[PDB]
Parts: C-alpha cells; structure tokens; sequence
C-alpha cells in the first residue's frame, strides 16, 4: 500500500509491491487484487478468478 | 545555453544537447530500443541526459536504466558491474576525455 | 373511511400540500399568507379536520 | 564551515547552492490605493496570516457590483447542522463538511477570543451546497452564539432571526420553523420538512 | 541566480523559486480554495517550477484539482492563446511571467473578461518590480511573495 | 483501506476499523474463533474456503466491489501479450475449472 | 396540466389554472396541490394541508 | 421574432447572450463583446460587405474551427457566385431554389 | 468466415470504427485480433433448465 516514509514527507511503495518495483519483480504471482492505484504503477493481466 | 545566467550570448556552433538529438535519429530506425546510457555528475552530463529523456518522449517509451559516476573518478568497477545484468548491449557512454578513458 | 370496502395500503410519496393561488401581482397575497398561518397556528383548522 | 553554523539564537544557515536554508518571506497585496501592503508572514514553517477572511478586494474601477457573495446564519442542533472539531492532522476539513466558522469567548474578562474555525455539515448543509451548486452563488457561512431561535425580549429580537432582522445575514439555513409573529417582519420560503408539536412520553 | 561555479564562495539572502511554490501552496491551501490552474509563458526556469508544483502536488493528500496546465507560448493575440485562455474555468490562477508579459496577459485576461470579483491571481516575486512601478494593469488584490523590506 | 479511504461516506465509518486491523490474514482469523472479535472483510475466496473447512463459522452478506484477482507485472515487460492469451486459453480449456475442484 | 394546442408548438394551460390565467377568475380556492410547473408563474400560498 | 418564437417551445433551449455591433468596427467594444462567445452555434445577420468583415475578425479570433456552426440567413448568400475568401467552407444559409423550377 | 469477420468484430479491425461497446464477450480468436480492455461485467456460460 502508499504510505509516507518516515522521518520525511514523500511516499514509496511498502510490502509485496515493493519488491515488484525493485531488482526482484519479474513475475509476481499471489492471491493480488486489481486497483486504480496498483493499475497507476504496474500493468495487470486479465484476471484468473473473481472474488 | 542557460538565458537566466548568460543572458547575453550566441554562438554559431550546436551544443551537444544536439549531439544527443543526433544519438536519438540515429538510433530511432535501427531498432534499438533498449537505450541505456552512462553520464559523468556535472552540469554538461545532467543536460544531456534531460535533452535524450525529453526526446524519447515522443515516443512512448522509457530508457531502461540510468547511471551515473563521479566526474574524475578512479573506482568505476562498481558502476559497470551493476550494468551488466540486464538485456540491453546498446551502451550509450558520454563521458569526458580522461573519465572516457578509466 | 366511510365505505371501508376498499384499502389504503402502500406508502406516501411527493408529499405537496395544497394551497390558494391567485396571479403575479394581485394585493391580497402577503394578508392571505398570514390569515392562513395564524389561523393554523391558533387551531381553527383542527376543528374543521374533526368536523 | 558554513552549512550547519547557527549564531545569536536567530539560527540560519545555508546548505548545498545560495538557498538559505529560513528564509524571510512576506505575503503583499495590491490595496484600493495602489500600494503594497504586509499580510501574512512566513516566518519559521507556518504562513501566520493577519486576515480571518479574504476583505474581498474591489478589481477595478469599472468593475461589475459584487452581488453573489453572502454572509449565511445557522446555529448547531439536531441531525440537521452538527459542528464538530477540526482535524489534527492534515489540517483541513476533511472532505464533505463546509467550513463554518464561530465566535469563541473564553472567560471572565479575557472572554474576548478570535473567530476559531469549527467547520460542521448536517442535513441543512447538504440543502445548501445543492442550492449553492444550483443558483451559483457562494456563501460566508458562519455560525451564532448570540442566543436562540428567537424571541422578542425587550422589543428587539435577539437570535438568528434578530441577525436577519438587522441586514447583517441576508440568509438563515437551519432549523427554524414557521409561525405568525416571526413571518410577519421576514418572508420565508416553502418548507421543505413537516413538523408541529408532539408529545413522546417513555 | 541558479547555478554557481564549483569554486566559488558566493551567497545572497534571498529565496530560491522553489520556495516560493510552497509559500503560495500554503497561501492556497490556508484559504481552502483547492481547484486552480498553472498558465505560464516560457522563461528560463518555467520547466523547474511545473515540475516542482507537480510534485508537490502529487505527494500530498488534502484534495486539490489541478487542472488545465497551459504553456501559452505563441503570441499574445492569434487563435492559440485566445482558445487556451478561454479554456480556463477554475477559480484560482498561478501564473508565472516577467513583467511585461505578465502585464500583456494580465491586460488580454480582463479583456476576456477573467478579473472580476471571483479570481485572485497568486503570480510570484518574479512579477512585482521594485514595490514601487506598478503599471496600470495590476488587479487590485494580486497576491505575489516577496521579499521583506519593511519588517527590518 | 484503500477502498475505505476511497469513499468518502465510508471514511466516515473508517475510524473503528482504523483504530483496530490486524497484522496478518489467519491470526484474526484465530481471533475472531477464540470468540475475541466477531467481524472480517477480505477476499471472498479466503473466507468462503475457511467457512467451508472449519465448520464452526459461516459468511454472512451479499458480495459488493467485485473486482478479481490478477497476475502481476512490472512497467510493460515483453511477457504481458503471451501470458494473458495462455490464461485465457485456460479459461476457456476447462482447465481452470479442473483445477479450483482439485 | 397544461398542453400544446392544436397542431401548434406553443404551450397553453387548461381547466382551473387557465380559467385563472386567462383574466376570467381572481381566487382558485379548491385542492390545487403544488408544482413546479404551476408555481413558475402563479403565487400560491402557505400550505392549509398535507398530502 | 427569435425571442418570441424561443418561449413556446418544448425542445428546452438555451437563449444566451445577444449582441449588436452598432458601431461600424471600431475595435473598442466589438471585440470584447465579439470575445465573449462561449456558444458553438452563431445565427449571424448583416449585409454581405458587414458579414465578411465579420467574419474576417472571427477567423482571427479563434472563433471559427473544427466545431463552430454558423447559420446565416439568405441576404447575405445573395447571388450564389461571388462567394468570397473570408466565407468559411461548410455554413448552412437557407436560400430560394434558383437551381431547379 | 473466410478469413473475413463480420459484426462488431469486423468494423473494428477493418479501420472503419473505433471502439466496439455492447455485449462482447472476451475470447482467444477475438483478443488474437483486436485488443480488448478490462472487464466490467461477470459472465460466463450457463445453462437453464427448470
């Protein structure tokens, strides 16, 4: 999820996709949900299940 | 280039802002389309890399990374080591006679 | 009420009272307006409801 | 030498290019008479401002009349205009309330206090900013404390509506009700809630 | 001035425009007006200061809609920036000029008819001369951060 | 919480579960069995999956901001096109199906 | 209600409300539940009921 | 006839400003009262030498593009063959049927 | 039918309409020649009996 870094006022990407938009990325695949702001960053695929 | 600072000056020759615009055209038909490029930390290697960043714009796409050294280093071991694993052999270098040469 | 025969059910919707029109300008409008509220206010009205 | 140097209690100090790192700017506008004047400061990280409400400065000398912006009365009560307090952090008004703003007296003698801003919404509020959206026009909302709905004390009506009696609130969105004595000094307009007097006993 | 020689041990008192961007921020935001628009001619440093407005704009979360970004560049007269001028319809106008086009823009703005009772143009220090050569063109209440000259 | 700060009318209701999520996606889950809370919003394939097996708890309420799942990327990589076709291939297959009884 | 006359676009009233218009009446003190369209030009009162 | 003839119909429109050039061009009040046209449809009406001038201020003031329908009356498309350069090719202007009968 | 479509399908890739909106249905052969966008609607296919 956004959060702002602390001790600071910008804002970076925590957890899981923190990882996707680093060195580690490549091919993420977990129970992940589609969203405005996860769409903004990364681009999807069509999706596999509906929940 | 700069008005604010040299607000009187002209000059008859192409900066290498132009040589950058020139880096662009040529690449542009030869696909190629996997530009990363290597720029000395100064004011001459922050304007090219604005003037190519500004161009590829125009074309929806993006450089696939970006970096940087020290002007007059002597250790760029590190930097290189850090360009090798990736999927793009088109190394655009524009550094500056002696730093061109380490 | 009076032939109970029939049913009133269901709920109540675009509630509008009603009212006493008269044109634009006519000078009669700011005394009907009052005779009305005070006459409702004081409950000369509720009898004519009972009655 | 000179990136962290602080010296007589005014610290300053420069970092990187020649920005200084607390500068001293000020805030001026242009006044009726073509002159700047000093509003506002940004002294240390918070702009401290001089002015409650913008004076709602005349454009030219040709100018059309300002006929749109309205100071509007309402008091707290009811699910109908509830105030609540203003948000710590990310110091605004969250996202749907209007800012309301009232008169805060402390006590005693020192009971003279400045016009806090205690912005509120409501049911009223929402009828408001859709007549607002509709008629376009923008308001002042502020609200009272004076006393109550109103009653005639003393041949002087004092409470909202003696505001409207006193062309010092050309609007008064709330919770008032119609009645004889009151419509006979302000006109109102057709209601939008049905009401009366009844008992609730437990 | 912006860039500086890298042997050098010059420094002024004044303020970089980028400060002034968060000086009018904070204007804007104290206010709760929100919704504004950024017209700007071209000038050396106008890419600096989109961008930083941009960014500023972006990490932040209390609601504003920035909207309509004109680059006016052609002109002051034909087609273009009459159609990008009229385009605007926010309440709210951060412009960033030199005088004279400020005055040019200013003078086509009421012409147009966008300097009645419901518009405060926030143009920054840069357009405010020396305090005391105000043309005959300014809006009585123009908001421009400047420097101090009678606090001390 | 990004769909609860999303919607404004719901951020008004967002204080009581601000001030009281968890941590993880089964330690409320033990929770909420050791009769601690008695409410949850997540996926519905977790919680209809756990209802299913664990037959001591059940769900509640009709399904609201159906958006589904999806594998992920980084920027716009080469293996989008091809890796979206195969899983609609599967879709399609019968696969898919096999697999969510299996 | 009002409505177009006959085989021209222009709008007339009818009934109650043009007998009042059309300078032949002065009151209209019947139901005569409030509108919109009606109020547009007809000054109506207080309300004496509600339904 | 337009203002009276607006006020009787059911369509809903939507009756904006109205102006009159009174001056022969002075360039004092016809362009700021020719600036302020927010509309996408003008229903011009001068003479032939008073429409071209018109027109030839309005192609210079960004008023005339892809979208701006003007509709003018048949006087001024008089004598359908001295059609002139300011006339912006495609304005619809209801004329007599000199073609056939 | 013979390497020629027909319908919604056929006016898009022809260059002769942008966007197709209705009821389509996202497929293999479809996505194969025109691209589609996110879905917004759940279906699927089902049978009815009573």
């Amino acid at each position: 999820t956004q959060e702002r870094v602390n001790n600071s006022n910008k804002k970076e990407w925590n957890g899981m996709m923190g990882e996707l938009l680093s060195g580690q990325a490549d091919m993420i695949v977990a129970p992940l949900t589609i969203n405005n702001e996860r769409a903004q960053y990364i681009e999807f695929s069509k999706p596999f299940k509906y929940q | 280039s700069d008005k604010s600072i040299h607000l009187s000056f002209l000059r008859t020759v192409p900066p290498y802002s132009h040589q950058s615009s020139v880096w662009f055209e040529m690449m542009r038909v030869y696909s190629w389309n996997h530009i990363i490029l290597l720029v000395s930390d100064d004011h001459e290697g922050r304007a090219a890399q604005k003037r190519l960043e500004t161009l590829l714009e125009e074309r929806e796409s993006k450089a696939e990374k970006v970096l940087q050294f020290d002007p007059g280093t002597k250790n760029v071991t590190a930097l290189l080591m850090e360009a090798k694993e990736l999927e793009a052999r088109v190394i655009i270098l524009s550094a500056s006679e002696d730093d061109a040469a380490t | 009420s009076q032939k109970c025969d029939l049913v009133t059910t269901g709920e109540l919707f675009f509630r509008s009272g009603f009212g006493i029109g008269m044109r634009k300008d006519s000078p009669w409008k700011q005394n009907v307006s009052l005779s009305i509220l005070k006459s409702h206010e004081n409950g000369f009205m509720e009898d004519l409801d009972k009655t | 030498f000179m990136v962290n140097v602080t010296w007589d209690g005014k610290d300053l100090s420069f970092t990187e290019e020649g920005y200084q790192v607390h500068p001293r700017l000020v805030v001026i506008v242009l006044n009726k008479d073509r002159e700047w004047e000093k509003v506002g400061k940004w002294e240390n990280h918070t702009l401290s401002l001089r002015h409650a409400v913008w004076p709602r400065y005349k454009s030219f000398s040709d100018c059309e009349p300002d006929d749109n912006h309205l100071s509007i009365v309402t008091l707290e009560e009811a699910p109908f205009v509830i105030v609540e307090d203003i948000d710590p952090l990310t110091e605004t008004c969250v996202r749907n309330t209007v800012p309301c703003r009232k008169f805060v007296k402390i006590n005693n003698s020192t009971n003279e206090g400045m016009n806090v801003k205690k912005c509120c919404k409501g049911f009223c509020i929402d009828i408001l900013k859709k007549l607002s959206r509709t008629v376009k026009f923008t308001y002042d909302l502020y609200l009272v404390t004076n006393g109550k709905h109103g009653k005639k004390v003393n041949n002087v009506w004092n409470g909202m509506i003696g505001e409207v009696v006193y062309q010092r609130a050309v609007m008064a969105v709330g919770s008032l009700t119609i009645n004889e004595e009151r419509s006979e000094v302000v006109d109102f307009s057709v209601p939008f809630v049905e009401t009366g007097i009844s008992v609730m006993v437990s | 001035m912006a860039d500086k020689d890298p042997t050098s041990t010059f420094f002024q008192f004044g303020a970089s425009i980028q400060q002034q961007a968060t000086v009018m921020l904070k204007i804007m935001q104290d206010y709760d007006w929100h919704v504004f628009s950024l017209v700007t001619t071209i000038f050396p440093g106008y890419r600096e200061f989109i961008s930083f407005v941009k960014t500023t704009v972006d990490n932040s979360f209390v609601g504003w809609d920035m909207q309509n970004v004109i680059t006016l560049d052609t002109s002051f007269e034909d087609a273009k920036t009459q159609v990008q001028l009229k385009k605007i319809h926010s309440s709210v106008i951060l412009l960033y000029c030199s005088k004279d086009e400020a005055v040019l823009i200013l003078s086509e703005a009421r012409s147009l008819g966008l300097t009645g009772y419901d518009f405060f143009w926030i143009v920054p220090s840069l357009v405010s001369g020396n305090t005391e050569l105000i043309p005959k063109e300014f809006p009585s209440g123009l908001i421009s951060v400047s420097y101090d000259d009678w606090d001390y | 919480d990004i769909y609860f700060r999303r919607q404004v009318e719901l951020s008004t209701m967002y204080r009581h579960m601000e001030k009281h999520n968890y941590e993880s996606a089964a330690e409320a889950i033990q929770a909420v069995r050791d009769n601690k809370l008695h409410a949850f919003i997540w996926d519905s394939a977790v919680l209809e999956f756990e209802a299913s097996q664990k037959c001591d708890l059940v769900t509640t309420g009709e399904l609201f901001f159906r958006s589904g799942f999806g594998i992920g990327m980084r920027k716009d990589s080469p293996w989008k096109q091809n890796v979206s076709l195969s899983i609609l291939k599967s879709h399609e297959n019968g696969f898919m199906e096999d697999l969510d009884k299996t």
